[PDB]
């Protein structure tokens, strides 16, 4: 039943990405071509990670690696 | 979590031959390692988290992304996909790595996420298409690699604020948006709960407050009456070390209540608390004690008058950690 949720998930969130979905101002090509470090507002979104909270930035990256990466081949993970 | 229902534990492998210098990119170690065991393989996908540290400089940096471009370059098939993550920096000689991506490949995308920091240069390159056919030493293509044309760099400069204020202005849309809601989470906030993720309010409580729950009013309550009796009595009683453990003791006993209060009630007992926490610090003054009734009591208050108040100031690493439980006490708690 777990498996089946997470399919389940999986199958309904394809018209919306979980409200993750991106705009035409967030994606630019090289061809067709001042913040400041000390505010940490993004983190209170952070909720969902024990030792890295960096599992929201994936779900986001998905819908382009679902658009371009094929799914039948193996992955490779640096750093 | 999940119990191994998707047998993810047998399908990480790890390149490791047990010496620790065949594990950095910029070693050649490394990439001896990943050609020889992932050579008769296919690889769809190459990503690459940099470690983002501060004290690199910009060579380094350029070193470490072209020994990604050669890992990909070797090891990747065809409609290979390769993702990593830049930081650029106010220096004007940065634009040479977005020559150096646009050189060796044909399809660059170029992303900034939403759920990324809106206060940072942290963008997301995507490339697909290879381009160049001869992998040379790393001397000669970073002694090649040049800055662009002033026309584009200027308009990447303003993309890149356009794209930074729209995400800012989506961050706090969402959380006003979040703390309103009565009960119900964020749709990410549902999928990363499915996909075997755990809420970590009450370990970051655990390990950062020393609480071990928040949602007990009470015993945090006289945990923060015995610490400012005991503090106060100190302080009176004499240094440098145990003045600033004391206050530090303090300021997290107050965090607790705080935290605690929001989780129970809806509404932090000091206003100017979270501004402050943006900032990077926080304040207990002789009034955020006179504020709330039976706390303490007027001994207590005339001996803290001794001094006013006390303002810490945490490094960015536990400011990320105030952000978090800040966070979840506002998108967790009662509206």
């Amino acid at each position: 039943i777990n498996d089946n949720c997470n399919k389940d998930n999986k199958g309904n969130k394809i018209n919306n990405f979980w409200g993750l979905a991106l705009k035409n101002y967030q994606v630019l090509k090289i061809r067709s071509i001042l913040p400041q470090g000390g505010n940490y507002l993004s983190h209170q979104l952070r909720l969902f990670g024990i030792n890295s909270t960096s599992c929201l930035k994936a779900l986001e990256l998905s819908q382009i690696l679902m658009k371009e990466v094929n799914k039948d081949k193996d992955r490779l993970f640096l750093g | 979590k999940l119990g191994n229902v998707t047998q993810i534990l047998n399908r990480v492998k790890v390149l490791f031959n047990g010496n620790p210098n065949s594990t950095w990119i910029g070693n050649m170690e490394c990439e001896s390692l990943i050609w020889s065991e992932l050579n008769d393989k296919s690889i769809g996908l190459v990503h690459c988290d940099m470690e983002g540290a501060i004290g690199k400089s910009e060579e380094t940096v350029l070193h470490e992304h072209y020994s990604v471009i050669r890992i990909t370059y070797l090891i990747g098939d065809d409609d290979v996909v390769l993702v990593s993550k830049i930081i650029p920096t106010i220096t004007p000689n940065w634009s040479r790595i977005l020559y150096l991506y646009k050189l060796y490949w044909k399809d660059v995308s170029i992303i900034s996420l939403k759920t990324s920091n809106p206060a940072s240069t942290e963008l997301y390159l995507i490339s697909k298409d290879a381009y160049c056919t001869i992998m040379e030493p790393s001397e000669v293509v970073l002694s090649k690699l040049k800055r662009l044309s002033l026309l584009e760099e200027n308009n990447l400069l303003k993309w890149i604020i356009l794209s930074k204020k729209r995400n800012n202005e989506w961050l706090h849309h969402e959380i006003k948006e979040g703390e309103r809601d009565y009960g119900v989470m964020r749709p990410y906030h549902m999928a990363l709960q499915i996909f075997g993720f755990q809420i970590n309010l009450n370990h970051l409580a655990k390990e950062f407050l020393s609480t071990p729950d928040l949602t007990n009013i009470n015993n945090i309550i006289q945990s923060f009456q015995r610490t400012i009796k005991d503090v106060l009595f100190e302080w009176i009683n004499i240094n440098k070390g145990k003045l600033r453990l004391l206050s530090r003791r303090l300021v997290l006993s107050w965090i607790s209540l705080s935290l605690s209060t929001r989780l129970l009630t809806g509404r932090f007992p000091d206003e100017k608390f979270e501004h402050r926490a943006q900032t990077g610090y926080v304040s207990l003054a002789d009034t955020d004690l006179e504020s709330l009734k039976l706390l303490s009591k007027n001994i207590i208050k005339n001996y803290r008058e001794c001094i006013g108040s006390i303002s810490y100031w945490f490094l960015t690493k536990e400011v990320k950690i105030l952000m978090k439980l800040i966070g979840g006490a506002k998108l967790l708690g009662i509206p």
